[PDB]
DNA sequence: AAGTACTTGA
RNA sequence: AGGA
DNA sequence: TCAAGTACTTTTTCCGG
């Protein structure tokens, strides 16, 4: 459907903010690692996490 | 009182374990002795100070009127404690020729942290009686009670001898446990001795598998 | 898996957490530094000029070994200055006089001297410091975490409820030492090694 | 049975030695693969019987 | 690929080691 | 606004067999790799002499 | 790929030539604390000297290149960041026109 | 790829093929799903030989 | 082009992350042992520290690096001179080859001829030679301190394709050079022009028509599968 | 740190003990020289470094193009022209952190929100 | 791609 | 040298 | 006497010139 693809580019384009939003706050020091993980490992590991929850 | 408290858990604890095998091979202990709380433990086994006196713990077991029917040749066992942490050819003398005198036929010796090279050549030196070293750090935990650990039984040479002849077999062909087996050294297994083990099963329910000793 | 009762109770699995992680003089430990401080009842360093003037009141080598600890690094792992002290005083006993700053003080310092020929002799206590040196935890057993694992277990009612419990995953396996650990369930306990459980528990 | 030079006894002895050798097994730890006049190795009896392709 | 061998790379080994107590000039390609 | 080159075109990333496949950019990653590769045993005219 | 192209090899002396024409002081009279900041020149991994003002070296080798000068076969990197200028006029790498 | 500024975190510069197949893939979504297919297709021959040992 | 000395030489930094004593020592061609790199720098001419430091380490305000380079000083300490480094150099064979002038005269050799020898295998570029094993050194600190990643391998503009004329190249080289032996053979044969031309033709034809790049009709290891027949299914083909 | 030299032999220095007069000195062990040390600081370690993270920032910084841009305000000049990068301090642990460089006053300064910095 | 067996210096 |  | 490298071992689905 024409508005189905409306709905899902602007469910790709939300995710894409929330992994923006995550990447300006690791960048500024905010970000607080999971335990036993690095920085980049937590940060990567909700990266993924929210690519593949968009993509579903 | 610090992180002594705790070298003191872990000796009970291990003391319970010692116990419970010694029950488990065919002893008479009562459920009530294994039970002994750790407040009793300290009121009889620690000194003056609350420290803990091994050579106190030191026990003679006697075997069940029950195990006498299946093994009556079954004599009786000594357990001996040391205060020492190493154990020297001076301590160990005191000990085998206690088993000599004292007719039994099996003794543990529940050591604390070693047992010299000098001192462990006297363990093979007086048979017919049989003598057993444990780490005490081992029995900390009793493995039997473990999950995955299922009921293994020793069986007399009659019931071995009627195990072969019904399965028409040569000892070659039954599965094996080895003698240092964690089971094998609770049980206090014996070269061609054989435990019948009785586990659970998700496709009969209950199964019984055997293995002879090595 | 945790002792029978203190199953949903989350600080008790920290606990153990705590008790069992290996934890190291190098983990906790920002940098190492050797400095020539001759009075042992004085230092050069300023900062320093209030640790001497406490753990003195209510010889010695004139090579001193000074390492500053990660505040942060110490919180995650959860430490004491006291604690850590404690151990090094108690690995090198009372061949080597060690003085620490309070947890509370600004920054996180530890003091140590000896008791011709001196330079290399501190280099190698330091490198045993580092290397050798264990504070918490059980050895081989890195990375703990913490898993809410679901479990089905008959209620009071009859009907089998799910009753969840804290567990502990580890990145490594040391069996007999971990078993013998206090507030866990040694009925329980499981590893991917097999070899482990062979070993242990038997065939 | 001729006038033994002694060393040059030892030294078709080992050649023997050798031959016998390389018959039974050409695939030895110890370098030399008794080459066939054409660069090709010669195959051993071992390589005959040895897995896949080959006897058993 | 062949043309800088052909032209360039052929007359460059003929010469390099090549003078013996007789020296190789310049190669030609029919 | 550092742009110190430009591509010619994208689809010369690909080689010789791929870029017979049409719409290659509309299959999954590898009924791709399939294609250059059946192309190889496809049968027509291979040179006119 | 279609566009690809494999460099054939050419001759570094007219580029070694033209470099110590260029500002290039040879390794043999470098003195580290001098020039620290020297960028270091190298010509088929082999080091041949230094450059102290390399944005402008780097400018005069590119437009001799795109000019015709020098082969446009030839690979030239400027790593900023690590104080270095590679040159290859190496046989063998895989080259794209862009 | 050279065709992205350094340091870039960013969906789009580490794999994320927004497009649908029928809507088709960019250049970089392109290579970047044909790095991640030549993955399946290395395990997939490997495993092959890997997997037939074990049977044996 | 000429010869093609394949050697190859590593700069090992001994000791792991955590051990005491930190040596850097590197193997050198046609050399047993591996040399502490103050003993190479010495035998190359750098003798004073801090000259040799100067090679590795570009700026005296990079303590890190320098603390790191205090234990290779003490490594090499023992040797002060360019000759007790080059005898030190030229102990360890070879085999041993004993005879003290014969040892000092080999190492030289080889720090001429076999170590580095892109750059020269001149006399006089023993500057050239220590700058570049210093930037070498630079380059193993660096990474060791984490400041520089481990190279990639499989980065694909440190790869070269020999294509069609290399390969014919390394080939023609090999055949000319077996001529070569056997024109000097024929020229000792007259104690006093009969120059197989066959060697040439029939080498190359043999290469081109098995795929075994490789001296001759004896082929392993001589790499197969390089010359193959020409697909002509279709045209893409 | 900053370690000194002989003047005669530029032979490394290594600490010797004034134990007469209870302070420190450096001897060389090629000739007899001995000076006194600057500092009582002998030995750092450094295990969580900080050296290496504004690593190379040449004067032409700005010239790379593969750098990323940003309109981010200047501490010293208020310039919204820089360039940025992480710390390249190549370690798995290191923080996202970013290092603006002004392409007019040349000042580096960081996004951390965490702490405050000079390098 | 991971072993068994054997030999080498602390 | 290819095919499943 | 025992850790560590040494020798040196061995496999890898099925089917035309
Ligand atoms: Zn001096
Ligand atoms: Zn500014």
């Amino acid at each position: 459907d024409g508005p189905t693809m409306r709905e899902i580019t602007e469910t790709i384009a939300e995710a894409k903010k929330k992994v923006l939003d995550v990447t300006k706050e690791a960048q500024a020091n905010l970000l607080t690692a999971k335990h036993g993980m690095t920085l980049r490992e937590s940060f990567e590991d909700n990266v993924v996490r929210f690519l593949n929850e968009a993509r579903d | 009182d610090q992180e002594n408290e705790r070298n003191i858990s872990r000796l009970w604890r291990a003391f319970r374990t010692v116990k419970e095998m010694v029950k488990d091979r065919g002893y008479f202990i009562t459920q009530e002795e294994v039970e002994l709380p750790l407040e009793d433990f300290k009121a009889k086994y620690c000194d003056s100070m609350g420290r803990p006196q091994r050579k106190m713990m030191s026990f003679q077991a006697n075997p069940t009127e029950e195990s006498i029917s299946k093994f009556p040749d079954m004599g009786s066992l000594w357990v001996e404690f040391c205060d020492e942490p190493s154990v020297g050819v001076k301590t160990m003398k005191t000990f085998v020729i206690h088993i000599q005198e004292k007719n039994f036929q099996t003794g543990i010796f529940v050591y604390q942290n070693n047992i010299t090279p000098s001192a462990m050549k006297l363990v093979p030196s007086i048979p017919p009686a049989t003598i057993e070293t444990f780490n005490e750090a081992a029995l900390v935990v009793n493995i039997t009670h473990h999950e995955l650990v299922p009921k293994h039984i020793r069986l007399s040479s009659d019931e071995k001898r009627e195990l072969l002849k019904r399965y028409r077999l040569k000892e070659s062909q039954l599965p094996r446990i080895q003698r240092a087996d964690p089971v094998a050294l609770y049980l206090g297994l014996k070269r061609g001795e054989v435990v019948k083990i009785i586990r659970k099963s998700e496709t009969s329910g209950r199964y019984a598998s055997y293995r002879i000793c090595m | 898996y945790l002792e029978p009762g203190h199953a949903a109770d989350q600080e008790q699995a920290k606990l153990i957490r705590s008790a069992i992680e290996h934890t190291t003089l190098k983990s906790v430990t920002i940098a190492s530094e050797i400095y020539y401080d001759p009075d042992p009842r004085s230092t050069v360093i300023p900062e320093d000029e209030e640790i001497i003037q406490l753990h003195f009141s209510l010889q010695q080598s004139p090579w001193l070994l000074r390492l500053e600890l990660d505040r942060a690094a110490m919180n995650d792992k959860d430490l004491t200055m006291g604690q850590v002290g404690e151990r090094i005083k108690q690995t090198f006993k009372n061949d080597l006089f060690v003085i620490w700053s309070e947890d509370n003080d600004e920054k996180l310092i530890i003091r140590c001297r000896v008791v011709a020929e001196e330079d290399h002799m501190l280099k190698k206590i330091e490198n045993t410091m580092l290397e050798n040196i264990t504070l918490r935890g059980v050895e081989n057993i890195e990375r703990v975490v913490m898993m809410k694992y679901d479990r089905k277990v008959p209620s009071p009612t009859g009907e089998y409820v799910k009753e969840p419990e804290w567990v502990l995953e580890t990145d490594g396996v040391n069996l007999s030492e971990v078993m013998t650990v206090p507030g866990i369930d040694p009925t329980r306990i499981y590893t991917n090694s097999f070899i482990d459980i062979m070993e242990v528990l038997g065939i | 049975h001729n006038g033994a030079p002694h060393h040059a006894i030892e030294e078709a002895e080992s050649l023997l030695q050798f031959h016998v050798a390389t018959y039974m097994d050409n695939d030895i730890a110890g370098q030399p693969q008794a080459l066939q006049k054409s660069g090709r190795p010669v195959k051993s009896i071992r390589a005959r019987l040895k897995g896949k392709e080959g006897r058993i | 690929s062949f043309n800088q061998f052909v032209d360039y790379t052929l007359q460059d080994i003929i010469c390099e080691d090549s003078t013996l107590i007789i020296s190789f000039g310049k190669i030609y390609v029919t | 606004t550092t742009f110190t080159h430009c591509e010619i075109h994208p689809s010369m990333i690909l080689g010789v067999a791929a870029s017979i496949i049409p719409f290659p950019d509309h299959n999954q990653s590898p009924r791709n790799t399939y294609q250059s590769a059946m192309g190889k045993q496809a049968m027509g005219v291979f040179l006119t002499n | 790929s279609l566009m690809s192209c494999i460099s054939v090899g050419t001759d570094p002396m007219p580029i070694i030539t033209f470099l110590s024409e260029w500002g290039m002081e040879p390794l043999e009279d470098y003195v580290p604390h001098q020039s620290p900041d020297a960028t270091r020149v190298f010509v088929n991994g082999v080091w041949h000297g230094v450059h102290r003002n390399p944005a402008r070296l780097m400018e005069t080798l590119r437009t001799l290149r795109r000019k015709g000068d020098i082969n446009p076969e030839v690979s030239m990197i400027r790593d900023i960041r690590e104080k270095e200028l590679k040159i290859f006029t190496d046989a063998g790498r895989v080259y794209r026109p862009l | 790829l050279p065709h992205f500024s350094k340091d870039d975190y960013s969906p789009e510069s580490k794999g994320f093929v927004e497009n649908s197949y029928l809507r088709g893939l960019t250049p970089q979504e392109f290579f970047f799903h044909a790095m991640g297919g030549r993955e399946g297709l290395i395990d997939t021959a490997v495993k092959t030989a890997e997997t037939g040992y074990i049977q044996r | 082009k000429g010869s093609r000395f394949i050697s190859t030489l590593q700069v090992k930094l001994y000791g792991r992350e955590g051990s005491s004593a930190r040596t850097i020592k590197a193997t050198l061609p046609y050399i047993k042992q591996d040399i502490p790199i103050v003993i190479i720098f010495r035998a190359l001419g750098i003798i004073p520290d801090g000259e040799i430091l100067e090679h590795i380490c570009y700026d005296v305000n990079d303590w890190q690096m320098l603390e790191m380079l205090k234990p290779c000083v003490e490594d090499g300490f023992v040797i002060q001179d360019r000759e007790t480094a080059l005898d030190f150099i030229g102990r360890r064979g070879t085999a041993l080859g004993i005879k003290k002038e014969k040892r000092i005269q080999y190492a030289k050799d080889i720090l001429q001829k076999e170590f580095l020898p892109h750059i020269t295998q001149l006399e006089g570029f023993e500057s050239r030679k220590a700058f570049f094993l210093g930037y070498m050194i630079n380059r193993l600190l660096l990474c060791a301190l984490d400041r520089k990643d481990q190279d990639d391998r499989d980065h694909f503009g440190k790869k070269r394709l020999d294509l069609a004329g290399p390969l014919l190249a390394q080939l023609f080289k090999t055949l000319f050079k077996k001529l070569t032996k056997d024109i000097f053979r024929y020229m000792q044969r007259t104690v006093e022009l009969a120059i197989n031309a066959k060697t040439i033709t029939s080498g190359l034809k043999y290469a081109l028509a098995t795929g075994n790049w490789g001296e001759q009709k004896k082929a392993m290891s001589s790499r197969a599968g390089v010359s193959q027949v020409l697909n002509r299914y279709t045209y893409s083909s | 740190t900053t370690f000194r030299f002989c003047r005669d032999c530029n032979n490394m220095l290594y600490p010797r003990e004034d134990k007469e007069n209870n302070r420190l000195l450096f001897e060389c062990r090629t000739c007899s020289y001995v000076e006194e040390a600057g500092s009582p600081l002998v030995y750092r370690h450094e295990l969580i470094t900080n050296i290496g993270e504004t690593a190379g920032v040449v004067q032409d910084i700005g010239s790379d193009p593969t750098l990323p841009r940003s309109d981010r305000e200047c501490p010293k000049c208020h310039s919204r022209e820089n360039v940025f990068f992480q710390s390249q301090q190549r370690r798995k642990d290191t923080s996202m952190v970013l290092f603006f460089v002004c392409l007019s006053c040349s000042h580096i300064f960081t996004s951390d929100q965490k702490n405050k910095r000079t390098q």
